[PDB]
């Protein structure tokens, strides 16, 4: 789960 | 008879100021997923704030981050609606 | 109490889908954004928006896209929508080359700067980080 | 089972970021005047966003500043609602 | 399942901060008209069913402590919480008589992890204050 | 009118  | 130049704007942010926003590489970002699902079912029959409020709820409840990095593990998210609208907004009729 | 929706068109919908970034920015690929953009495209198309998707835009391009849009004739449009998908920080969004203020992008559609969208809703959907904090949740 | 710590907040600002807010020394501030008037009339029967949207409209249409100083003369104002709510809010029943 | 649960013993607490006078060093003048605001807000929110409390000419420390204690109270039987701020302001900050304090710090006391008895309950903040110096000239 |  990546972040922007 | 005059109208404010900043009026009738709406900003639907994926998250609140100072915070990150979660994106799933296989499924897409949380905010967009929720937005599309709610729009697909209710885009034509619900007022825009009702729509975005349900989006808020969906992102807040249905989602929780998973990650090998503990810093990003089991984190939560709440979106952020900013309204300068002067009327109710329906996408139909 | 409702916005007048009796127009020929619902309005224009601009989707900016930034996936890959110039190495100098230090920002990585945004995998999954393509599935967002397509899903968004179908949704807003179904609503009645005339949707166009622009990909991997520079800051100058993003500015130009919205500036040009605000200079178009929206007399027959009920409203305007813009969706931003990219990396971001507080008050700013990433182009490929770097960051640009969100305020500058949206200011083009102010009442005094876009008379054909006066008293009409101007919608901006923004998928992007606004800082580095995380929400641990509770209970 | 978790809920974001920033969730379920609502901010009803009298104005938008970067801008001033108008206050009438004899009648009170514009935003409060409008807020109270609408709440008196619809506080019990309307959802909170419907109320604040009408407040937005009232401040935007019914008000325009007067001052001997031209800098503050014939100016306009639009309030700013920030919603992190996850449900609709009615103050009754 | 789409509306906030309003079936509680009380609707909730309504805190009104009515800042009219300010220490000269702040450079802020008297906020004439705020008394009529504070009153109208009082009458309105009392009518809604809120337990209303009005505080006047508060310092930054007073405002911070006031809201801190409020968040530490037991809101189990309350449907929601409301707070109204009437003062001078600048972007992201609000004026006490003593100076400025961040609005985020005032409201952070009621975060879900810091006020568990208002969890899943709406927390309302009404803010009458400047957020900068720009003015809206209008159009048409 | 005055400003806050």
């Amino acid at each position: 789960d990546e972040v922007x | 008879y005059k109208i404010p130049v900043e009026a009738d704007f709406l900003f639907a942010y994926s998250t609140v100021p100072g915070y990150a926003s979660m994106r799933n590489p296989g499924r897409g970002s949380w905010f967009v997923q929720a937005l599309c699902s709610i729009l697909e079912e209710h885009g034509k029959d619900l007022e825009i704030m009702q729509i975005l409020t349900r989006v808020n709820d969906r992102v807040a409840r249905h989602f929780e981050s998973q990650s090998d990095d503990p810093h990003f593990h089991e984190k939560k998210q709440i979106p952020c609606v900013v309204s300068m609208l002067t009327k109710e907004l329906y996408f139909s009729q | 109490y409702q916005y007048n929706m009796n127009f020929e068109k619902l309005g224009k919908c601009i989707i900016i889908n930034n996936k890959n970034f110039d190495k100098v920015t230090g920002m990585g690929v945004r995998n999954g954004t393509d599935k967002d953009a397509e899903a968004l495209f179908k949704c807003f198309r179904s609503l009645g928006f005339d949707v166009i998707v622009y990909n991997d835009c520079s800051c100058a391009k993003m500015q130009d896209l919205l500036k040009k849009a605000s200079e178009e004739d929206h007399t027959n449009a009920a409203c305007f929508a813009c969706i931003l998908l990219s990396h971001g920080e507080e008050n700013v969004i990433y182009g490929k080359d770097g960051v640009t203020p969100i305020k500058d992008l949206t200011a083009h559609f102010r009442g005094d700067r876009c008379k054909t969208l006066l008293e009409k809703p101007k919608l901006f959907f923004i998928q992007a980080c606004r800082g580095t904090e995380l929400d641990d949740g509770i209970q």
